[PDB]
RNA sequence: AGUUCGGCCAUCCUACGGCGGAAACUCCUUAACUCGUUCCGAAUUAAGAAGAGAAGCGCCGUCAGGCCCCGCCAGUACUGCGAUCGGAGACGUCGUGGGAACACGGGGUGCCGAACU
RNA sequence: CCUCGCCCGCCCCCCAAACUCCGAAGGGCCGCGCCGCCCCGCCGCUGGCCUGGGCGGGGCGGGCGAAUGCGGGC
RNA sequence: GCGGAACGGCGUCGGCCGGUCCCGACAGC
RNA sequence: GCUGGGGCGGCGCGCCUGCUACACCGGACCGCAGGCGUCCCACGGCGGGCUCAGCGAGGACGGAGACCUCCCGCGGAGCAGA
């Protein structure tokens, strides 16, 4: 039929994974999260209590509360013409830290360690902006080629 | 005819459980029970008082868990004991007592090192003796400083009335250590309250000298080849809380550790060689034998 | 040979299945009880009415059992009786023949006698902490207790 | 065998007949079965290196425990 | 080198042969006490120190099963965008982008951390 | 004692909208400037502690760190 | 130069793969 | 009332699982295979201890199956009803 209850079309995306059944490792309860970090949110199959719809699987988020045993985090969902904030809570075996600002992070301390190093040295100051690929620069290239043919049927 | 039961299919589709688990040392059910805290008291740590028997000597360990890691804070072994006057009956009950407190007041005292004012040593100072009864540290505890508190973890033991894990806690507790417990363990537990007789007897191995005295007092041969350890360094049934109360007071008097010497030996039963070329040897011999 | 390689008997349970509940199943439990010095156990059927009943000895008790046992059939029994774990059993028809003193009134009974054989340092397949396999050089194959047995209880087999 | 061989082609265009739309008759270049081609095959029976079975016929094998 | 407590959870598992113990771990001995087994000191609890590498454990081996990495499979199968391209249709083709799987061949077979001996 | 069957092993033809050990093209969500150092204050929360977390103040150094287009919000 | 299929054509043009042939093939030893 | 005219028949008229559905979410039909309007003071809470189905071998009034024992057993059992 059609019927829209809380847990329909799950049949594949709540299964554990092939040969990784059974309880989770200890890691996923004694890492630690502040207020405003980056978090995944990823549901696990073998944990009934504090389970996210499966809207909210493979979103990502920032923490607005730390509780005794759940956190608090807000999503972006578009709704029509429109995009809602919403707050869920989650407990720790769905929910894991987010590297999508760790690029951005070690680009900023790069360039703050080369902007003080050149300083001290006097040297000039490189480029600190990334570049899309540009076009290829002249070159010399020797040949020792093979001569390619079409096959037959 | 007979079907096989590991197959190939068998063993694509097995999973491994955890190392320890395979090996059957840790519970992780409990384990992780025991290592819980508030995600809102973030990195701050947490002790826990493992208790291990092995067949020779008792084990006393404070250990916090880290991201990858243990980190062990303190540490106590029935090794010790000769050195402060208890040389036999090791890994029996009034040895755990011992040692227990032996890790208490050493990491009392490690802990108040430096310290001069309000340091952790001079308040909360352990029982002054041995009297078997039930003591709580956090009552009345200090405002401005709280006694150290710690989680008793037993592993794969047995929680019995009587078990010698719980000897070993109630010693730690007697050096000023807050574990949280009752008394519904101990050997002097009825209906209503409990008397610290019994556990003072059993604390100070009245048991096992009552049993040395009638064993030689008529059976005399099973006495010499049971006893022999003891009847080797002359210790006699009488001359027994005396030298258990001289060792407690020595305990509680300097209890730090002295590292012992030794150096490692590594056999050649490992020293076997690893035998790509030597190993294709091997093959053609056997074919061209064949 | 190492010391730690002699067999043993390990324990020895006796098993009188006969159906239905009454004072059969409890006259046969207290003639067990009487032979064996230790109360026996019930097992109920897969429903839930008893059958059986059996207990477990340990010890020499068990040796002794044992003889007389295998005098009641003049230590005679089947090359072919043996398991391929290295165990073996029998089967009396009356406990009269043990040597138990007839009563008129308790009756008859059948009893099945099943002995396991083991070595020292079996325990590491049945302790809690640390549990594991025992090898297979250490196990009893049928052809050491067929040997151990007729050099233990005088026993000839008959193929 | 090649008795057959002359009338083979033959029924299969009798059997054409019956099938719905247009089908192709081919001769193949292995031998009877199996995967080999006939010169490999030939080749392989004059190396030693064939297990044969009622219908088919498989390389030696070259992994595993001896003996 | 060993033990206690851990992290990641097979390159660490499974089967079968072999090597080793000074210390350690283990196997071992006893049932007065403590506690214990639908019955059993088997397990477990308490108390020991005459034996032992026979197991467990550490290491080695196997044209080993499994697990892991690289190649080939193959620019193949499939596919995003554009086409008054072919064809009655079923389907195929061209231009411009992305790109497998099985099978098969070669090799490999636990590290990391804190405390004690 | 023979001769085919059930059973055990290998090999092999052909399959699945409600089979999957594997797995694209294609889609979806998030990020792409403020940073670093030192010191100070408050908490009735949190910790064995001189621990943390949160919220503020004061000094020092540095700086605008992908392309393309274009004013935004209620 | 009808919308159009299985299936036929010794209509014409163009190919691919095999034999025999001045040691005389094919069609009329 | 819905409705490949209406009627007769049926009830996607309140809810639930898998598929249809074309790898975020959403997605139609009187589409496909089905279910619900109940049952349980224990079939509930917590703690401890234990390991299931079954293969193989053995015990025999005893057999294709009762009960007993050892071995190996990644779940092939069980967890009220789809
Ligand atoms: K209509
Ligand atoms: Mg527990
Ligand atoms: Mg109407
Ligand atoms: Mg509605």
């Amino acid at each position: 039929t059609h019927s829209q209850g809380y847990r329909c079309k799950t049949r594949y995306c709540f299964a554990r994974k092939f040969r990784r059944h059974g309880m989770a490792n200890l890691t996923t309860y004694n890492r630690v999260y502040k207020l405003g970090q980056y978090v995944n949110i990823k549901v696990n199959g073998a944990y009934h209590k504090g389970m996210p719809h499966r809207y909210y699987n493979g979103r990502t988020g920032t923490i607005f509360n730390i509780g005794p045993r759940a956190l608090g985090v807000q999503i972006q969902k578009r709704v029509r013409g429109r995009i809602m904030l919403k707050r869920i809570n989650v407990r720790l075996e769905h929910v894991h830290p987010s590297d999508c600002r760790k690029n951005h992070l070690e680009r900023v301390a790069a360039n703050d360690a080369a902007r003080r190093l050149a300083k001290e040295t006097g040297q000039p100051v490189p480029c600190l902006k990334r570049q899309n690929a540009l076009p290829r620069a002249a070159h010399v290239v020797s040949i020792a080629s093979a001569i390619d043919i079409t096959p037959l049927k | 005819w007979v079907k096989v039961q590991k197959t190939r299919s068998y063993f694509k589709r097995f999973q491994v459980q955890f190392r320890r688990r395979r090996e059957g040392k840790t519970d992780y059910q409990a384990r992780k029970a025991l290592i819980i805290q508030d995600k809102n008291k973030y990195a701050t740590p947490r002790y826990r008082f493992v208790v291990r028997r092995t067949n020779k000597d008792i084990i006393c360990q404070v250990t916090a868990a880290e991201l990858t890691k243990d980190r062990v804070v303190c540490a106590a072994y029935s090794h010790e004991l000769p050195r402060y006057g208890i040389p036999v009956g090791l890994t029996n009950y009034a040895a755990a007592y011992a040692t227990g407190l032996l890790c208490g007041r050493r990491l009392l005292e490690k802990l108040s090192v430096g310290i001069k004012e309000n340091a952790l040593a001079q308040l909360y100072p352990g029982l002054d003796k041995a009297t078997g009864e039930e003591y709580h540290p956090d009552e009345n505890e200090n405002e401005e400083v709280h006694a150290f508190k710690a989680f008793l973890d037993i592993g794969l033991a047995r929680a019995s009335t009587g078990a010698r894990v719980f000897a070993a806690m109630k010693g730690a507790v007697d050096a000023g250590l807050n574990i949280p417990h009752s008394m519904k363990r101990f050997p002097g537990y009825s209906k209503d309250g409990f008397d610290s007789s019994a556990l003072r007897d059993r604390i100070m191995g009245k048991h096992v000298g009552d049993y040395m005295a009638e064993l030689k007092a008529e059976d005399e041969e099973t006495y010499r080849k049971r006893f022999s350890k003891y009847i080797a360094a002359k210790v006699e049934p009488l001359r027994l809380e005396a030298m258990y109360t001289k060792a407690h007071a020595a305990i509680r008097a300097n209890p730090q550790a002295v590292k012992a010497k030794f150096e490692i030996k590594k056999p050649v039963r490992q020293a076997r060689l690893t035998l790509k070329e030597r190993i294709d040897a091997k093959k053609l011999e056997a074919l061209k034998q064949l | 040979e190492n010391p730690m390689r002699r067999i043993r008997i390990e324990k020895l349970v006796l098993n009188i299945c006969i159906g239905g509940e009454g004072d059969a199943l409890t006259k046969a439990a207290k003639v067990l009880q009487q032979l064996t010095d230790q109360e026996p156990t019930f097992s109920k059927s897969r429903r839930g009415q008893k059958i059986s009943t059996h207990v477990t000895v340990r010890g020499e008790k068990a040796r002794e059992i044992i003889e007389r046992g295998l005098r009641v059939k003049n230590f005679e029994l089947p090359y072919s009786c043996f398991s391929t774990t290295g165990n073996f059993g029998f089967g009396i028809t009356e406990h009269i023949d043990l040597g138990i003193k007839y009563d008129p009134s308790m009756g008859i009974y059948g009893m099945d006698f099943y002995v396991v054989l083991s070595r020292p340092g079996f325990r590491v397949n049945k302790r809690r902490a640390q549990q594991q396999h025992v090898g297979a050089s250490h196990k009893i194959t049928p052809d050491e207790a067929r040997a151990w047995v007729e050099r233990e209880f005088e026993v000839v087999y008959t193929k | 065998r090649a008795s057959a061989k002359d009338y083979v082609k033959d029924a299969l265009r009798r059997a054409k007949f019956k099938i719905p739309g247009r089908q192709a008759i081919v001769e193949s270049r292995n031998w009877g079965f199996t995967e080999f081609t006939k010169e490999e095959y030939e080749d392989l029976r004059e190396r030693g290196e064939l297990q044969y079975d009622g219908n088919n016929a498989h390389r030696i094998s070259r992994k595993g425990p001896l003996n």
